[PDB]
């Protein structure tokens, strides 16, 4: 019998929005050590890793190793019942097919419980390729989502590159062209051992920017010819990145 | 993977394994190597070597490949489903479509130009062929999103050509029937594997050939395919009528 | 000679705001105790019953038992222009077929009036009797609106079942299943029920939902029901009256 | 050489977008003085004024006088991803076909953009000035109310004056109604009388204008019998923003 236990309801809700869109059926892997979401998208061009290690639950409760899946959409849609303080427990059985959450109001007067449906699927997996990257920068996320939203509005490839000067974002599209340089400086750092010049598809940037509420900040990191890593750190329970495959 | 060599062999120019399902990849690079030759009769040795090989490997699958040669089982589904499935925006790649040629060259030059993740599974004619006749909205841009993301060099632009309706290729079904007919003289079915035969028209004259294969041409086109290529490899004009 | 004024002038857009959804074409009877409007929905499965006191009125004056219909979407659109509060004065002629309303901003710097096209209407009147109830729930509005939202995305029809502890609201659908367990609170966020009998019934969930369109015309709902009989929703309008809407049990 | 800078990235973007659908392509007349815009809509019945003083431009710079041509949705749509307390600023060489951009934050993000022009040849067409009959200066939000309470009866209102205060009157197919106003800080209508005026006009276009209330706290109202309304905006030290319309017979 699997059981988990979270009081910031909000983390939840906002992790379920980040991925609802991007990701119509998904594999867990639950362990001692936390869960683990490790799915690709339909077209196949971005890989979605997330990880919620434990020891920042307030329970948590794993006898049985469970690899579960359940599809975003019924579960985003069965989420919007919670208000944003309230109490979230996750429980599921290691025998039968399905997911029960009850939700706690911060007093104790009303409670809330939904049976959602459950399915056992082996979608194909591609490891995590561990290397180290040329470029890295770190800069606020808001800064991204507004770069993001509006280079969407002229082109339809971002052209990623990065000076001794500064980093440089630019697209171009039938309206016009343009660029945005920011310079070394809340703040915006970088290490940066060799230039290099990529390409990307604004639809991926814009799907993972939807998990902004979730972090402050963001790391871009990357290095030619692989793809690039979007990365969101949660407060002191896990982390979320996202890859996107370099056009050519 | 080529069939227009000059005296190109059906067992040692083979693109796969015996016991090995069809690649469409064999087909589409066909079927482009035919599109570059204005030649009829060049076009239908292509095929002849096609077929012949196709028999000496997979008998069973002579139907789905024919099938797909004559196209027996909208453009805005179509942008919508090669938008879904190749990224940009559906309205930035509609102004790509416009002033070029069809979608199938909007749709081939973004497979070429997104480096892509892992290379999927390649497409198989029979899984092809199966997948066509169930596609014949939201079941309609799912399934044929699946279709273009599994294109692997250049098949995106046959695939699209044969969702529109229009594949005209150069050739017709007696164009393709008379192929078969040389295909199944050149190389008869029942074999024992290794086929011992590869060309039957070997020691006749340039006369008693072209003879010979009008007159098995014409024992085609007199005799639904369905049941005529069953038969046709199980053993003609007694056993249909 | 018929005329009526209120200075609380918003409540007149909310009661009107709600039913432009629920019903086209009523009565407005008029007589000395004040307005009465009984009416049926567009598809007969629903009574509404609309009351106002004349003495909550701030001036009112009635010599004759008028009767009256008019178009309720029209009202609602022409009364969606008032300013939420503005002062509203109700004018009417016991022979000319017209409805006179004045907004009055309570500055006096802007005067806003209108006047609206009566019809001769022969709905029908089907007067409640009267009796007691298995159970009544007093509860807040903005928490029923929200409970009735949340089952909605679940699927198409409530159970809604009673106990000495509470109530729970139960619904199933394709997405699964779920119930909404409330119990007594130890004057605006507190709960409260009174039982003779625990009981059971169920409820088209869209007409529900329907009815909480007038959360924001009072702060308490009431609840009530007994074995078989329509499902009554009250709201108690500040001082004013009452609106109930009812809709007999789904079977 | 053309460089010209604001503080106020919030003035350029508010009347870039109350253009963004009543006109479709417009000309800037950039001269030594400040910029300038007249214009039609896309129906021919409405003519646009738009004025830009030099003095309004934190810092400026012209050569020789310029027009140029920039569709306004696809201005408006770039305009659209500034920052509303930026300092945004134009620039342009004489000789070429591409107009820049650039944005700079409050504090290390410099953004720049090129948008491509396109030539035109257009005819421009003034109006000529009199001395309106009657005059009505009252608060933009009752205006847009207003305009916006009297569409859902009819697409026809009539407009009188009076002695005390002006009337604004309509009737529909469901009823009719009016509302008065009477003479009274900005919040006060104020009102001048010369002779009694009775006009009729189309709210469609009326709540088209209306788009722009949040350049000035106060709206103009010019009429006067037999000749288009005025509609006049005032922006603050900048320059104005006017709109014309003819009666119904």
């Amino acid at each position: 019998m699997f059981e988990a236990r979270l009081v910031q309801g909000s983390i939840l809700k906002k992790v379920l929005e980040a991925l609802k869109d991007l990701i119509n059926e998904a594999c867990w892997d639950i362990s001692s050590s936390g869960v683990n979401l490790q799915s690709m998208d339909s077209s196949h061009v971005s890989l979605v890793q997330l990880t919620l290690r434990s020891e920042g639950f307030d329970t948590y409760r794993c006898d049985r190793n469970l690899a579960m899946g359940v599809n975003l959409t019924s579960m985003s849609k069965i989420l919007k019942c919670a208000g944003n303080e309230d109490i979230i427990t996750l429980r599921a059985e290691d025998n039968a097919d399905t997911l029960a959450l009850v939700f706690e109001a911060p007093n104790q007067e009303k409670v809330s419980d939904y049976e959602m449906k459950l399915m056992d699927l082996d979608v194909e997996q591609l490891g995590i390729p561990e290397q180290e990257y040329s470029c890295v920068v770190k800069m606020p996320s808001g800064e991204f989502a507004r770069i993001c939203r509006d280079l969407s509005h002229i082109g339809d490839a971002v052209v990623i590159s990065c000076a001794k000067d500064g980093v440089k974002f630019s697209a171009s599209g039938e309206l016009g062209n343009g660029n945005i340089k920011l310079s070394q400086t809340e703040a915006v750092t970088i290490e940066m051992n060799e230039p290099v010049q990529l390409t990307f598809a604004l639809r991926y940037l814009n799907f993972f920017t939807k998990a902004t509420p979730l972090s402050s900040t963001v790391t871009l990191s990357m290095s030619a010819d692989v793809p690039l890593v979007v990365e969101y750190k949660i407060a002191d329970m896990g982390h979320l990145k996202y890859y996107l495959a370099p056009k050519i | 993977y080529n069939p227009a060599k000059n005296n190109y062999h059906p067992v040692e120019d083979a693109c796969w394994k015996p016991g090995q399902k069809v690649p469409y990849l064999a087909v589409a690079r066909t079927f482009e190597k035919i599109e570059e030759v204005s030649a009829r009769l060049r076009m239908v040795e292509t095929l002849s070597n096609l077929l012949r090989s196709v028999v000496a490997l997979s008998p069973p699958d002579l139907l789905p490949v024919l099938y797909l040669s004559l196209n027996h089982l909208g453009d805005g589904v179509l942008l919508k489903a090669v938008a879904q499935a190749t990224g940009r925006q559906l309205e930035s790649v509609r102004a790509e479509a416009a002033e070029k040629g069809d979608v199938g060259l909007v749709a081939e030059n973004s497979r070429s130009t997104q480096r892509l993740m892992l290379p999927p599974p390649p497409l198989t004619a029979s899984g092809v062929f199966s997948k066509f006749r169930d596609i014949a909205t939201a079941k309609k841009i799912d399934i044929i999103k699946g279709l273009f993301v599994a294109c692997r060099h250049s098949e995106a632009r046959f695939i699209a050509r044969s969702l529109s309706g229009r594949l005209r290729l150069g050739l017709a079904e007696q164009s393709v029937l008379a192929a078969l007919s040389q295909a199944v003289s050149l190389t008869p079915p029942g074999q024992e594997f290794p086929p011992a035969m590869v060309d039957a028209g070997k020691g006749k004259t340039a006369e008693a050939r072209k003879t010979w294969l009008e007159e098995q041409g014409m024992i085609l086109k007199q005799t639904d395919l369905d049941r005529i290529i069953p038969v046709l490899l199980e053993h003609l004009p007694e056993h249909c009528k």
